[PDB]
RNA sequence: GGAAGUCGGCAAAAUGCCACUGUCCCUAUCUACUAUCUAGCGAAACCACAGCCUGGGGAACGGGCCAGGCAAAAUCAGCGGGGCUUGUGGCAGUCAAGCGGCGACAUUGCUUUCCUAUCAUACCGAAGCAGAAUUCGGUAAGCGUUGGACCCACUAAUAGGGACUACUGAUGAAGUGUCGUCGCAAUGGUAAUUCAACUUAGUACGAGAGGAACCGUUGAUUCAGAUCAUUGGUAUUUGCGGCUGCCUGACAAGGC
RNA sequence: AUGUGGAACGGGGUAUUGUAAGCAGCUGCUGAGAUUAAGCCUUUGUUCCCAAGAUUUG
């Protein structure tokens, strides 16, 4: 796992994105920050210094894996025309008319299985299978709807808040067919999703992220090998 | 604690609700209203009300709501205006009602789920909001 | 603050005047002197 | 650069002109200038206002459909890779639709009056 | 309150700008033109890619409001040398050419029609048959004088103004020595100089007019005024139909808008597009001059890319850019 | 609270400043035609519900969007219920009284 | 406990200098004889109430910052008797607060007299008779402001010893080979040279270990610093680690070490005990040895060997009492991770910045980066607008034979 | 936005704790009249003589005197302006520089504009000042010193004080032959202010907790000067449309 | 003080409003009609006016 900061906030989960495909940053802020994903993924994945709508919170605005991304219809054609040519082609993108526009605080997706904030419309539903290519469960962790950034989650494991109970914690796990923690990160920050940023191979969390949880999710993510 | 880890900065734009102003409680966290007793970041204007707009931080009262939670003025972030603004881009924004959530000075939001759209220069800013948020336009 | 009639934020004006950023207004003159 | 058309008269809305109003129910509505941003705010029915595109549609003033030159338009989520061989035909191929559009609808216009 | 550098605040006794200083002369740089004159023809809003590292909108959309001023080519039409002196500078002598057009001779009359159109006849007269007067006027310029400056006047025929009296002002020569000026200005007698040769539609001039009079509410309005860091965004060519047309934008347009620019006119000349708002009132006469001073602010050195000029009706609110854009969207008329 | 008034007075929004509707994350809150119809209190829907959903799954919501007395003027004015007039009320209400008598 | 919070005390005379200097530049200062005997009144109670205002200031100041002996944790209150004698710096403290009511009477009584004022000369006396008293009942204090001066240059000094987290308090003989351990262990700096009496007072030394963080508190040898050692053992949850200097090196017996280990048994109750062989590789010990608490672990002073096993062990007995087919890239099996030393590290954009103007300067290009068919059209403008379309709703990658499939068609109608 | 203005629901608004309101933030626009100018008619109070300013003239220092600053016709419209004093108490004894018994310090006994005397911003010197934060002191009045009932927040800070002519704009005859264009510049005025965001950094420094700076760059506060592309406001474009009432025996037609 | 002169109308463009009477069977003629410079742009359109009077000027 790695400690990096996004300008000096810790909550890198809102500042960018990351799947087993690409890797998405903010754009005019903090080259730094760019510097930070490509010293580990520079060579393996494209690291795309973009934007959404206008804003420096990539992160949270787009949900995607390895597979396709969503962007919110938010997002201008020039921001969409300029992800489509940097990102390669075997991963799909589409604009996502939706409800709710923040995709990544309602939507947190691996390859294989998605986890949505139940109030989505059937027709993003029916895309979100279409493109992802995962099955699309409609429920809750903790009792909160945004799956998204409570529920950071990758190919080898997830992590959600230390509230939820243990049968919760079990329906869960059981239901992705990976292991779960229930673990927190940067000091009490219970967003997970907005703190951590997972791929099937590397982690990056918050400089403010001890030692402690640092080693929790180095074992349920298996980075060491 | 005023423009405290806001990430970066924020351009200029109309002032909406002045001091002693009512908004909406728009988090779950289980207030109603909220009452502007005072503006952070306000100079030696002579004659000036302090005034709040979208992504700014002001200590509000909640009027309405739980008593636990009220009895305490506190900072609380202004999710929304009413008062037309232009952005940089040009396009002239305003919502239908005045709506703010409830935060501590760090800038973690104190609810859980906040409701309706959220302005995108407050998201921009927030990344704690931008956590906790549904929908930005 | 720093104000504007500082000697040394003068002083440091001065020797961006003296890099390629004056130089690009040198040069840029030039452009409409040979037409 | 995205020119969108008006909620309202259904005209085309260019940068720096008109208003965004976004509903509680997280929808846009934009406006090209202020006569048609006040009559939404008196909530006058479009397909009951003389001087709108959505009126005018719904008593056929306009043709019905255009699939002119075999593909008119049609608004794209799934972004394309860019080509200059591509955007070339793009480039003529759009301005042949807007003459054949006009000179279709100049005829249209000939049987409307007879 | 009220700032007291402004003051008294008194109705300017001139109506064109006064350039009341000239960029410091440098022997090392080679010979230009320091200042041009060009009329406010109104204001219109663009669209621009922002290319500032740290800006918050770095790489993003904004919307800008931008001033275009039809500046048709200026004839030069005279040179005078100014001696340093003791008591300041003096206006030594001056020297003339020998076509002199309607144009400029209407500035010395307050009646043309009635006049006997006798300016400059014996100069002009003497011009021709004996040039030595003139050679050795020019002598004493290159020899005594230190301080360069050409008369230009011009062209308001090609404005679509009523006005008929050209302007008339000093445009000083920095650069070169004192008889590269004079070489220079004798050169260019009787000739046009283009602003496409002065400005360079990137660099950060200063604007220079007299405010728009609001009346009486002391004086209030009409005083002469300076706005310095004022940025050409695009030099345009009143030849060319592409002078409104980017290069995101394509769509054969030209920068009047639909139905003419509001109580001036047409602008079919060479036209200069600045930020922002810039003093008095439409079909005012401005003055442009190169800033005093060289400042490196990342502002005055940033590129410019317009994305997009918009050319609707200013004369209500206008949403169509070209008469062909309405016809194909709005439905075939009646006519 | 007074939605009667709101839902009969589509204009002068009285600038309602009391909260969130008691914790309600979405804002979209739709009304099935069929309880709509079968509803006995038509003000509070009106003056609440953003929209009336006639589901195609739902057989007596296809029959509703089917009958001759839902047109397509009803249709289209359901469809966003926020936006909605005077007389769209009036049409609406109308409606639903029309079918409800059919129905029973 | 972080004493160095306290602002500085003056020394008295500058203490009524900046009092004085104060009253004379914030508060007015002309007045006439034919001035209204109100306005007489008036001015010279301001200047006595202002004066009385700011040495209050001073003192409160005083009496705030100063930690309460009482209200604090008996670890530092016990260290504070022992350095600074409880009872003279309550005596101190106390003296201070006796003046600031002081000054408030003598305040109180000539504002109270000023009152009846008849001419500005008598008006003026009581002011200078109150200016001197305040100023005479705070040079009386001249020993008492020094001796806080003092206890306050020294509590600025003293470390922060943490008592909630878990703690290794280490304890024995002087040059034991205490000290080696503590610089191995804890990246703090403690002198070592063979003069006794080198660790003068307490080190505090934080380590981490087990993913946890614990606090190593050195204490001086074994008196002013026995003492000091005695109280630091005395209320400290931590586990002793007492070094013995098996080889005597250190210059005591090992059966006096034994004794003193033994003496202190009594402070080292209810504590992890570890008997540290010191200076391995350099009787009593079997009836300490009786005792069980103590881990006898042998250490290598002299061969520098065993520090590390010593601390963990240490720790350890502390923390005893207290289908998903994740494709990974073949390029991440066999990544050389970026480290700026090797020139292997690809560049990165952090270094292509500072080549070329830093932060604020260097303008990224965003295009730089596009899977591209050719790396030239690499910063070409595409079209957006053209009569009032977008360019972007036609891009079709087989939009050419759209427009060919068209010709036919259109080719038909003239016909 | 809805009592923050004001001692305050004064006056309108809402009808004939909630709610409304330009009282306020912060004013803007529109209408009539006065207003200004023109033709005519046409007073009175008041009047030693007059009307630039600084200092001084024993007082009362003034409009006349003295010493200066200065000073160019005729007017038009607004505004009414007209050697004190300070930062250090009182009683008693002891010295004792010394003078002629006092005896100096010390010792012991008890009880709008202006000023700088600078709150903030700039710099500076000292302090156990590691970093940060802070304390004291010096130069410094360029520049700020807030919003609400001693309080309670914001803020960089919410420092302490003194007090007919002129003023502001508008014409204007005239030397230099006349008129005009382009200029020169004596003198007068003057303007910018503060904050924090990215780096430089989690680096220097620190056991740790914590954690700066110069430089580069980016926005914001306040103040000033302009401007009306955009959005908003204003309606006598009485521009268009709708509604109410009235008329021609009727429809239309306009009407007010 | 006779000319890409000036004016009065008129046409076109741009705009504001929202589809005029009448006819025919709510619909179509009808984005119609009206207003458009009074501080909008332009005019090969039609007509007229001006190639003056007084005063002051070395």
């Amino acid at each position: 796992a790695l400690r990096a900061q996004f300008e000096n906030s810790n909550e890198i989960g809102v500042f960018s994105n990351l799947t087993n495909s690409y890797a998405l940053v903010a754009l005019g802020g903090s080259e730094n920050f760019y510097s930070v994903f490509e010293a580990e993924l520079g060579d393996v994945v494209p690291v795309v210094h973009t934007t959404i709508g206008g804003t420096r919170i990539i992160g949270r605005l787009t949900c995607g894996n390895r597979k396709g991304l969503l962007v919110p219809s938010s997002t201008t054609d020039n921001e969409l025309q300029h992800l489509r040519n940097s990102l390669p082609d075997p991963v799909k993108i589409q604009r996502v008319d939706e409800r709710l526009s923040a995709l990544g605080n309602i939507v947190a997706c691996n390859d294989y299985v998605a986890l949505v904030h139940p109030d989505i419309e059937r027709e993003t539903e029916e895309i979100i299978a279409d493109v992802l290519d995962v099955e699309v469960f409609r429920q809750t962790v903790a009792g909160n709807v945004l799956t998204g950034s409570y529920c950071a989650l990758s190919n080898q494991g997830a992590l959600v808040h230390p509230r939820t109970s243990i049968q919760e914690q079990d329906e869960l796990s059981s239901l992705l067919q990976v292991p779960l923690v229930a673990g927190t990160i940067n000091r009490g920050s219970d967003v997970i999703g907005a703190g951590l940023v997972v791929n099937d191979w590397c982690a990056f969390a918050g400089l403010d992220t001890t030692a402690t949880e640092l080693a929790v999710c180095e074992s349920i993510f298996k980075l060491q090998d | 604690r005023g423009r405290g880890a806001a990430s970066g900065t924020k351009y200029r734009m109309t002032l909406g609700l002045p001091v002693q102003a009512i908004m909406n409680c728009a988090d779950n966290s289980g207030a109603k209203n909220l009452y502007i007793v005072s503006v952070f970041g306000t100079g030696a204007r002579l004659n000036r009300l302090p005034a709040a707009s979208c992504g700014d931080m002001v200590l509000a009262t909640v009027k309405k709501g739980k008593p636990d939670l009220r009895k305490k003025i506190m900072p609380a972030i202004v999710v929304r205006q009413r008062k037309a603004w232009r952005r940089k881009d040009g396009v002239y924004l305003y919502f239908e009602d005045n709506a703010g959530v409830i935060v501590n000075p760090k800038g973690e939001m104190k609810g859980s789920a906040i409701t309706g759209p959220v302005a995108k220069e407050c998201a921009d800013l927030w990344p704690r909001i931008a956590s906790n948020a549904g929908t930005v336009v | 603050t720093s104000g504007p009639r500082d000697n040394n934020r003068n002083k440091w004006a001065k020797k961006h005047l003296k890099k390629g950023k004056r130089a690009k207004n040198s040069n840029f003159s030039k452009f409409l002197k040979k037409k | 650069m995205r020119v969108h058309t008006c909620y309202f008269c259904s005209g085309p809305v260019y940068p720096g002109h008109g208003i965004m109003f976004v509903r509680n129910d997280s929808k846009v509505f934009r406006f090209c200038r202020s006569k048609c941003h006040k009559n939404f705010k008196m909530k006058r029915n479009p397909r009951k206002v003389a001087w709108t595109k959505a009126y005018r549609k719904a008593h056929g003033k306009e043709m019905v459909y255009d699939t002119a030159l075999a593909v008119t338009a049609a608004r794209r989520n799934v972004p394309v890779r860019y080509d200059r061989n591509v955007i070339a035909t793009t480039l003529n191929a759009m301005k042949r639709v807007s003459q054949v559009h006009a000179k279709r609808e100049r005829l249209f216009y000939k049987k409307r009056l007879a | 309150h009220g700032s007291l550098g402004f003051l008294p605040r008194k109705r300017a006794s001139r109506q064109r700008g006064k350039v009341k200083a000239f960029p410091k002369d440098d022997a090392s740089k080679p010979v230009h033109l320091t200042a041009f004159l060009g009329y406010k023809a109104g204001m219109t809003h663009i669209v621009r890619d922002l290319d500032r590292p740290g800006s918050k909108m770095h790489k993003r959309e904004i919307l800008e409001a931008v001033t275009v001023i039809e500046t048709p080519p200026m004839v030069v039409v005279g040179v005078v040398g100014y001696v340093e002196t003791p008591r300041g500078l003096r206006s030594l002598t001056t020297v003339w050419a020998e076509h002199l057009s309607e144009e400029v001779k209407r500035r010395f009359y307050k009646n043309w029609f009635k006049s006997k159109k006798k300016a400059f006849t014996k100069y002009a007269k003497k011009y021709a048959e004996s040039t030595q007067s003139i050679n050795r006027e020019l002598e004493r310029i290159k020899k005594y004088c230190s301080v360069v400056r050409v008369l230009a006047h011009t062209q308001i025929r090609k404005t679509p103004l009523a006005q008929k009296k050209a302007h008339l002002m000093e445009i000083q020569v920095n650069g070169g020595s004192v008889a590269d000026k004079v070489e220079w200005a004798r050169e260019h007698f009787e000739k046009t100089v283009d602003i496409k040769s002065t400005f360079e539609q990137n660099e950060m001039i200063d604007v220079i007019g007299v405010t728009r009079g609001k009346g009486n509410e002391g004086n209030a309005g009409y005083m002469h005024r300076t706005q310095l860091n004022s940025k050409i965004y695009r030099i345009g060519a009143g030849d060319d139909a592409k002078n409104a047309s980017t290069d995101f934008d394509a769509t054969e347009k030209r920068i009047t808008p639909m139905g003419g620019f509001v109580r001036y006119g047409v602008v079919e000349n060479d036209f200069v597009m600045l930020n922002g708002a810039t003093p008095g009132p439409v079909k005012r006469v401005l003055t442009l001059r190169k800033s005093l001073l060289t400042h490196t602010s990342r502002k005055a050195l940033e590129p410019v890319s317009l994305k997009w000029i918009d050319t609707a009706s200013k004369f209500g609110h206008g949403r169509f850019q070209t008469p062909a854009e309405a016809k194909q969207f709005l439905g075939t008329l009646k006519k | 609270t007074n939605v009667d008034a709101k839902v009969f007075h589509p204009e002068k929004r009285k600038r309602s400043r009391e909260g969130y509707a008691d914790d309600d994350y979405t804002l979209h809150k739709t009304v099935l035609a069929s309880e709509f119809v079968t509803a006995n209190d038509p003000i509070q829907i009106l003056g609440t519900s953003a929209e009336i959903v006639f589901p195609k799954d739902d057989e007596e919501c296809q029959r509703l969007y089917n009958l001759d007395v839902t047109t397509e003027e009803i249709l289209l004015c359901c469809s966003d219920l926020q936006v909605l007039g005077k007389k769209e009320f009036r049409d609406i209400l109308r409606w639903r009284l029309k079918i409800r008598d059919e129905m029973g | 406990a972080v004493f160095k919070n306290i602002t500085p005390i003056p020394d008295v005379n500058t203490f009524l200098d900046v009092v004085l200097s104060r009253t004379q530049r914030k508060t007015p200062t002309v007045i006439r004889s034919g001035f209204k005997i109100s306005r007489i009144r008036g001015f010279y109670g301001r200047k006595v109430k202002f004066t009385q205002d700011t040495i209050t200031e001073k003192l409160d100041s005083i009496l705030q910052e100063f930690p309460k002996l009482n209200d604090i944790h008996p670890f530092h209150a016990d260290l504070l008797n022992i350095l600074y004698d409880r009872d003279h710096l309550k005596i101190a403290l106390s003296q201070l607060s006796t003046a600031k009511h002081l000054v408030e009477n003598v305040a109180r009584d000539y504002i109270r007299l000023l009152k009846y004022g008849d001419s500005l000369y008598r008006c003026k006396q009581l002011k200078r008779a109150a200016l001197g008293r305040m100023a005479t009942i705070i040079k009386r204090q001249k020993s008492s402001l020094e001796f806080l001066e003092q206890v306050r240059q020294h509590l600025s000094r003293l470390p922060a010893i943490d008592p909630n987290t878990r703690t290794l308090l280490v304890c024995g003989y002087p040059n034991v080979g205490k000290s080696s351990f503590m610089n191995k262990v804890t990246r703090a700096q403690v002198d070592v040279q063979p003069y006794a009496f080198t660790t003068k007072s307490l080190f505090v030394g934080h380590f981490d270990y087990k993913y946890l963080r614990w606090q190593v508190i050195d204490t001086p040898g074994i008196n002013t610093i026995e003492m000091q050692s005695i109280t630091a053992m005395a209320h400290l949850r931590s586990a002793v680690l007492y070094f013995m200097d098996l080889s005597e090196m250190c210059g005591y017996s090992v059966a006096a070490q034994v004794k003193l280990y033994h003496s202190i048994k009594p402070l080292f109750a209810n504590k992890v005990t570890i008997l540290v062989l010191n200076k391995i590789d350099a009787e009593l010990l079997q009836t300490i040895i009786d005792d069980g608490n103590v881990k006898v672990v042998q250490t290598s002073c002299v061969q520098d060997i065993g520090v590390m096993d010593v601390r963990t062990t240490a720790c350890e007995a502390l923390l005893a009492a207290r289908a998903r087919p994740a494709c990974i890239p073949d390029s991440v099996k066999t990544r050389r991770a970026y480290d700026a030393n090797d020139p292997n590290r690809r560049i990165l954009a952090r270094d292509i910045e500072a080549a070329n103007g830093g932060a604020g300067v260097y303008n990224v290009e965003l295009r730089d980066k596009y899977i591209l068919q050719d790396p030239s059209w690499k910063y070409d403008r595409m079209p957006e607008l053209l009569d009032g379309k977008n360019v972007a709703d036609f891009v079709d990658p087989e939009i050419e034979a759209k427009l060919l499939a068209l010709d036919e068609e259109e080719e038909r109608l003239e016909r």
